RNA sequence: AAUUCCUUGUCGGGUAAGUUCCGACCUGCACGAAUGGCGUAAUGAUGGCCAGGCUGUCUCCACCCGAGACUCAGUGAAAUU
RNA sequence: GCUCGCCGGAAGACCAAGGGUUCCUGUCCAACGUUAAUCGGGGCAGGGUGAGUCGACCCCUAAGGCGAGGCCGAAAGGCGUAGUCGAUGGGAAACAGGUUAAUAUUCCUGUACUUGGUGUUACUGCGAAGGGGGGACGGAGAAGGCUAUGUUGGCCGGGCGACGGUUGUCCCGGUUUAAGCGUGUAGGCUGGUUUUCCAGGCAAAUCCGGAAAAUCAAGGCUGAGGCGUGAUGACGAGGCACUACGGUGCUGAAGCAACAAAUGCCCUGCUUCCAGGAAAAGCCUCUAAGCAUCAGGUAACAUCAAAUCGUACCCCAAACCGACACAGGUGGUCAGGUAGAGAAUACCAAGGCGCUUGAGAGAACUCGGGUGAAGGAACUAGGCAAAAUGGUGCCGUAACUUCGGGAGAAGGCACGCUGAUAUGUAGGUGAGGUCCCUCGCGGAUGGAGCUGAAAUCAGUCGAAGAUACCAGCUGGCUGCAACUGUUUAUUAAAAACACAGCACUGUGCAAACACGAAAGUGGACGUAUACGGUGUGACGCCUGCCCGGUGCCGGAAGGUUAAUU
RNA sequence: AGGACCGAACCGACUAAUGUUGAAAAAUUAGCGGAUGACUUGUGGCUGGGGGUGAAAGGCCAAUCAAACCGGGAGAUAGCU
């Protein structure tokens, strides 16, 4: 549910919250927790390799099962849990044999819902099957890119891909970016859409809210002096050059994809 | 006013201690230079 | 106009008197729409302006209480030349 | 030694860090001390630091470091696996009293506790580099129950007043006692017990997880404080004999109650919120390989062991960082009285200090303050500075507005003391007695005692009752930026930077991009509702025309065009 | 509930005076801002010089910053004093 905070102070006027009463109001499943230390955007050389990363709330990593290889064993959803590591919510599922796991929460999955994986699973949201058995034209998520390595596509809050065609050992998919990509017809995918669609409607409302997320402030570059940035310098606001990164790349249309290793799985890149 | 030197024995030994110097080739050259000069106190160990 | 050179533009307001300020005028030297335009409640150790209160800020300084300055004893510098 | 003054959320007390003998005693005064010096953190000499329980070491790990092989790199070397290090975190146990010129939870007295080795006895499935549990965790808020502690009364001892009064509702002092052990309370959490079964916990498992039945509701865990014991003790105001008037033997009364009450404890709790809140070991269990009249395990008793290093002293400062015995800087702990909302402020207690040149004089001028006739911003770049406002309660409060605000708008009224209502009220606290009871730290009734606002009425003193310290000037118009924030340490705090929001653009994951000759790492254990870059900068109304130039993104005929041949 | 309000500790540094061979190579005094947060602080760790870090001032990187410090090339060169 999207709720707008009342303007009791400057900083709450524009705050828009996404409150989900169904989320578990308690500690997560301890056996599936792991330490997750922050990096501040610095690599093993100690240099900042990604700017605007630092601070934020302490977070514990939840081991989410993106492979869904427990075939032939029904699982019942125990509860929906908040996951600080991702935009989507996770679901604690208990299998008939007594094993518990975390999975991405689909659109309409609730406590007590039954899910299954394998080639004989039913075509209902939350079930995972190889795309060979998935009917064409259906909506799936957590899509594997290579058989057996776990889902990598459509994992965000309200993302999903659509199976458009299946010619041979490959199936063509339309991604949220609009790209038309084909993958092997043995990669597992989960029916339905990742359910947190309202996640995009949140409004942070203040600078501190971004700092909680661990995002450090961004300095434009036109206010940086020439020694620090190509855009820096000038008496006043001049900016008389083409827009460019730090380090001197265009940033306003210049395509940067130079992989060429795949160059077959792309059909309708985008736009 | 806080001054530049804020003593700490642990930090002193870790940064300039004898074992720290021996840990790298350049540090070992520092000891060799000081030995050649005849320094009474090779490092800040004690 | 944080932009107007001519310029203290012209008119009105405020003052006994206002190159500032406020409201209009448009002849915009040389505004202008995300290097954003125009508004905007709240906020500001922010810029400008006007009032009440308040006063030694001032007309115009007077006296007083203390620390130095001055004298005695002890110690005893400096720039410069 | 007697006065005076100053600090008292410290200018007192105890530590870490850092220093390293500055500690105590004797002795000396050249130099050092901004003066003298008999004195000193100065010179010289001697003395002083006592631990199974405090800390370190040690066991365990975080960030991170190193890193056998390994991968990579002209060399040097880089990264990193297994591992091994690394506290600022987790992990066994001691308290009170006494004592030295200088140390003590370390010595002494009294009374305790912890972890191991060995031996005896009794009963026994023991076994890990493996599994599970536990350890184990956020912010804010809300009370309730407590204690530290304080006040008063009672009790005990002493006192009868340098000047009117003071045998009383008077004055002064004391009224202190731990860990441990026993009890398991206010309160918090959780349904127990038995049987059968199983794709899970890398194999196994009686353990964990899951499933299906049967039977009972009382089972368990956690838990401040209180009470009992510890304690016929210790301590204790004062006495009595030595008493070099430096102190030691002995003795030593009362040692209770009520009320108030924490920021400390119950509480790692409870409630709530989103930004969703370490790790590992010790510890408790489970079995595998193995060993089973052994070995090992559990309980009792006995005995032995618990090493080594630190321990003086300063530690908001004269001993640390600032060249100084320097208006500076420096983390943690303790937190009395009156007034007060208070850790503000004033005056005080415990305790500690008067800041290492003084003595006179009472000119100009400077510094820091007090007051001021009449005027009241005429000063000045500018109300700079100063003056002024200042508290609580009630009444009352505009334009505008994003409906929250603006607002403490503005403005007005009342504040002391005494008596009465009421020999102290409303309220809080709660004894005795009675009754009930699963007979206990219980429940109900009960109201003694204690504590105690606020208000009304009447009276009364002063020029003045929020009398001191403390403690908003207010209003009108307007530029800029939405806002809280950030910035030129050391002349600029702003209209500059950030900002939420918006838009463009890149990026399909071995992502773009970034640091790296490379390996690799960050991005991210993320996956287009994501991430990077760029510009704009809340919100409201909007964001027009131009693609010739430059850039970017596509295109295809033709022209031109490198190595090569 | 709040990058909410008033206000100590704590963190800052808007104004004035003093000081300017200072008590102090940036402080003192009286006012001033924030004071549950984009807060503050102890301990340890990481990032290294054309590099770091930077809510961006060319700020900061040991009282030194439009390229730190130390040693070396080195007696650089100096048509200038």
């Amino acid at each position: 549910a999207v709720v707008k905070c009342k303007p009791t102070s400057p900083g709450r006027r524009h705050v828009v919250k996404v409150v989900n009463p169904e989320l578990h109001k308690g500690k997560p499943f301890a056996p599936l927790l792991e330490k997750n230390s922050k990096s501040g955007g610095r690599n093993n050389n100690g240099r900042i390799t990604t700017r605007h990363i630092g601070g934020g709330h302490k977070q514990a990593y939840r081991i989410v099962d993106f492979k869904r290889n427990k075939d032939g064993i029904p699982a019942v959803v125990e509860r929906l849990e908040y996951d600080p590591n991702r935009s989507a919510n996770i679901a604690l599922v208990l299998y008939k044999d007594g094993e518990r796991r975390y999975i991405l929460a689909p659109k309409g999955l609730k406590a007590g819902d039954q899910i299954q994986s394998g080639v004989d699973a039913a075509i209902k949201p939350g079930n995972t099957l190889p795309m060979r058995n998935i009917p064409v034209g259906s909506t799936v998520h957590n899509v594997e890119m290579k058989p057996g390595k776990g889902g990598q596509l459509a994992r965000s809050a309200g993302t999903y891909v659509q199976i458009v065609a299946r010619d041979g050992a490959y199936v063509t998919l339309r991604l949220r970016s609009g790209e038309m990509r084909k993958v092997e017809a043995d990669c597992r995918a989960t029916l339905g859409e990742v359910g947190n669609a309202e996640h995009m409607l949140r409004v942070l409302g203040k600078a501190g809210a971004a700092r909680w997320r661990g995002v450090r402030p961004t300095v434009r570059g036109t206010a940086m002096n020439p020694v620090d940035h190509p855009h820096g310098g000038g008496e006043g606001r001049n900016f008389g050059k083409h827009p460019v990164t730090p380090w001197g790349v265009q940033t306003k249309g210049k395509k940067t994809r130079s992989n060429k290793r795949t160059d077959k799985f792309i059909v309708r890149r985008r736009s | 006013m806080k001054r530049t030197f804020q003593p700490s024995v642990l930090k002193r030994n870790r940064s300039h201690g004898f074992r720290a110097r021996m840990a790298t080739k350049n540090g070992r050259q520092v000891l060799a230079r000081r030995r050649a000069k005849g320094r009474a106190r090779l490092t800040v160990s004690k």
